[PDB]
């Protein structure tokens, strides 16, 4: 029912910089729902399925995506890792785990299961390592998972019978971080450089965005990383976020509705006091979060600690209807201002 | 009941 | 001795040594007397760059007291005939011949560092034996000299009376006189 | 001989040379005495160290008699092409290359031992040939003596007067003196 | 040659030089001359074993006749600076350098073999030249000397008086006599 302008509108309330993920998973998404309601009724039968690959940085946002279309999707959704995944019978794990988890978001699912989505995280970990259970032999098992075909599994676990479900039809997301790809698609492309004197130093480590260089990413580069080219050929739909960025960092406190911001705003409005969140103090936590190499991820801590003052002694104190916030308060050599 | 789980 | 550095990459850990590591940039080192050995070298070097990829820049850094003409004359011819832009950089000295392969590099890729020096003068030679056989080696170091000015001005756009004069004797030409000169395009003060 | 060490990572146990271990964390080794061969060698290991971090303060710990001045002039230059601060240390002795280097360092990040020392003198140098020949390299090594006395007294802070009398003749400098000539920030005595 | 040795662990099993496995456990040798090369690389040993763990005591075993004193002087400041304490031990013979070091170890773990020899003298120098150059060479090796007597006194313990008397001249010390000396603490004569 819904169409790529409609879910981008979504989508950018919950996220924000990364205009070109929001139309390769809208047509994607859309096209692939298509496939489910019209079935194979038309004169083509056996309809291709058309998988999704992201590459960006860490706490880029990558989970975001595939959250939110979660929920206005309505769709059941997964969020496995394939660091633990080994090799088809050593002591990590199996795959076969993963068939099971989709189904426990319902637990009952015969023709409703099929149309879920699933995500994967950590994907460059098992690159093939060329000096296996860690490396190239997992990406072997996963070729006939993604490609379709039923697994028995147990319905709620217990009968003496098993279920078959379908994954043609479930999509899937392998979701990652490739760090060091860079220098691998910089020979190639755009120099040979970062070593020699009239060569290109890696001056803009955060001046300028390696996102533009991932836009130029072609499956062969993926080799060279330790991918198995089989492996990549059944995810041909390709994502790249580019970089995060400082003043997002101040728009994503802002424009979602969803903000960290205006959870605490609503917190006190039932209580009767305003709250307040100036642009000099949102500054201040962008600088932190790129020190600590971590993105969005590590906004709540700072927060939090900032706040644990103020919120154990709002409720004790009275007549209180505002409260400031400071860019020296975020330091720690200040307290936040109080207004009655 | 009991798994006798060994890898090489 | 020869420092080992480990090159971090997805497939896995691998030791290299520093003139190693630095090849694979495409980058090669001209150290010391310009000799037959040392010549070859660097040949193969420039050989194996051109059939891994023949449209990147090579850098050649160059620190030399200068030496055999005719091994120098075979990385010259060398770096004509290869497609890549041999790009060139004067380390410390760059003496007659050192400064012959610094000229002939690529137009706009030459560099000199503030500090550098450049020396150029005549061809040095010698024979003993029959007057017959001297008068031939004269007459071969002369067609060499002559034709070291030709390429000469070639490259640095002086006039080839000019380069005759200018070599008679030993010339020492600071940085900023070989840009004004034509014999670099620029100096490589701060990194920028 | 060189003895091996471990170094214990999470990928595994792997085996290197005590000087190649001290180069994954920005350190490099000055010994000897200083010629083309050991100086282009130091060279490719500050443009390696460039490449994997160029925030990152490098050190350099000089022990050497000198020598050859164009050889210690290509990594001058370098420390101030790239853009990572050069930190230097005096070990044993420095002499008049040697102690060049020291003070090209970044200012503020120059140190000498408690019982290191320093030798400053002029250049050395000599021909034989024709009166024609002396002459022009002679006004050569006075250039690079004035040179190489305008660098001192930049990062010396000194003025090129005082340099020009101090040179003149062999000068040692002990640790505390060269504090008090601008030569270096401070002392290393023990770690804090 | 150098035997190589099997290092049983539980990880796997490991090929060693004899040397670099007492480097594994914090042991250091001096053997031969002291030169800048040598004293370079036990520098480079110090500093590695301070990194992996600097609480625990380092041995330094000294058979040497001595050598250049910048080269010993560069050993003894890293002795002071690191916080382990570098215990000293004489095998064979202790040389005027060699017995500068020895004494600078960490009082209380000094040692000396029974049948070892300890010998101290005067720096020894020389120069060629004009008188003011001579004036100036001799006037920097008598503040050695007298440095040197400066410190051999803090770490024996004896008066600086003394030590000027004593090194006039080559004196060789027996092991008993070292300990009476302040030089040593004890002597190792059996594994109790
Ligand atoms: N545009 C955005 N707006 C709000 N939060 C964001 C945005 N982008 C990332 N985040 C934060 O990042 C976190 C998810 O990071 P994730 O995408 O899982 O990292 P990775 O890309 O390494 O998987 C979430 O907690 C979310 O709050």
């Amino acid at each position: 029912l819904p169409t790529p302008h409609e879910i981008r509108n979504h989508l950018d309330d919950y996220v924000i910089g990364q205009e070109q993920a929001k139309k390769v998973l809208a047509v994607a998404v859309y096209n692939h729902y298509k496939r489910l309601r019209n079935g194979d009724t038309s004169n083509g039968v056996e309809l291709g399925k058309s998988n999704i690959l992201l590459i960006g940085p860490t706490g880029s946002g990558k989970t975001l995506l595939a959250e939110t279309l979660a929920r206005l999707l309505d769709v059941p959704f997964t969020m496995a890792d394939a660091t633990t995944l080994t090799e088809a019978g050593y002591v990590g794990e199996d795959v076969e785990n993963i068939i099971q988890k989709l189904l426990q978001k319902s637990d009952y699912d015969v023709q409703k299961a099929q149309r879920g989505i699933v995500y994967i995280d950590q994907i460059d970990k098992i690159s093939r390592k060329s000096d296996d259970v860690s490396g190239e032999g997992v990406q072997q098992a996963l070729l006939k998972l993604i490609e379709g075909t039923v697994a028995a599994v147990p319905p709620q676990g217990g009968q003496q019978e098993f279920l078959q479900v379908d994954t043609s039809k479930i999509l899937f997301i392998c979701g990652g971080a490739f760090a060091g790809l860079d220098k691998v698609i910089s020979h190639r492309v755009e120099t040979g450089s970062g070593i020699g004197f009239g060569a290109t130093v890696k001056a803009k480590s955060d001046k300028a965005s390696e996102g533009e260089l991932l836009a130029q990413v072609e499956p062969e580069d993926l080799i060279k990383f330790g991918l198995i080219p089989e492996f990549i050929g059944r995810l041909p739909v390709v994502a790249t976020l580019n970089e995060l960025s400082e003043e997002a960092l101040i728009q994503i406190l802002k424009e979602p509705k969803n903000a960290l911001t205006k959870q605490y705003q609503a917190l006190f409005n039932l209580e009767g006091v305003d709250l307040e969140f100036r642009d000099e103090a949102l500054d201040a936590i962008a600088k932190k979060a790129m020190a600590r190499k971590t993105g969005a991820r590590g906004l709540r801590s700072i927060v939090e600690a900032a706040l644990l003052d103020t919120m154990y002694d709002l409720p004790s104190m009275e007549d209180v209807e505002k409260v400031v916030i400071d860019e020296s308060v975020i330091d720690g050599q200040s307290e936040p201002l109080l207004i009655y | 009941x009991x798994x006798x789980r060994x890898x090489x | 001795l020869v420092p080992m550095v480990i090159e971090q990459t997805s497939r896995g850990e691998r030791s290299f040594d520093i003139y190693s590591r630095l090849l694979k940039e495409r980058v090669i080192f001209l150290t010391g007397q310009v000799e037959d050995h040392m010549a070859n070298l660097i040949v193969a070097q420039m050989l194996f760059l051109e059939a891994e990829n023949p449209e990147k820049d090579i850098y050649l850094y160059i620190n030399s007291p200068g030496g055999v003409i005719t091994a120098g004359m075979s990385i010259y011819d060398t770096m004509q005939f290869i497609k890549p832009d041999v790009s060139t950089i004067c380390m410390g000295q760059a003496a007659s011949m050192g400064a012959f392969l610094l000229t002939a590099g690529a137009k706009g890729k030459r560099f000199c560092l503030p500090n550098s020096r450049v020396m150029i003068h005549q061809p040095l030679g010698g024979y003993q034996g029959q007057a017959t056989d001297i008068e031939i080696h004269a007459r071969e170091i002369l067609k060499v000299k002559g034709r070291m000015n030709e390429l000469m001005a070639l490259h640095t756009g002086q006039s080839l009376e000019q380069i005759e004069r200018d070599t008679e004797r030993d010339r020492f030409l600071s940085a900023p006189e070989a840009v004004e000169y034509g014999l670099v395009d620029s100096i490589l003060t701060h990194r920028n």
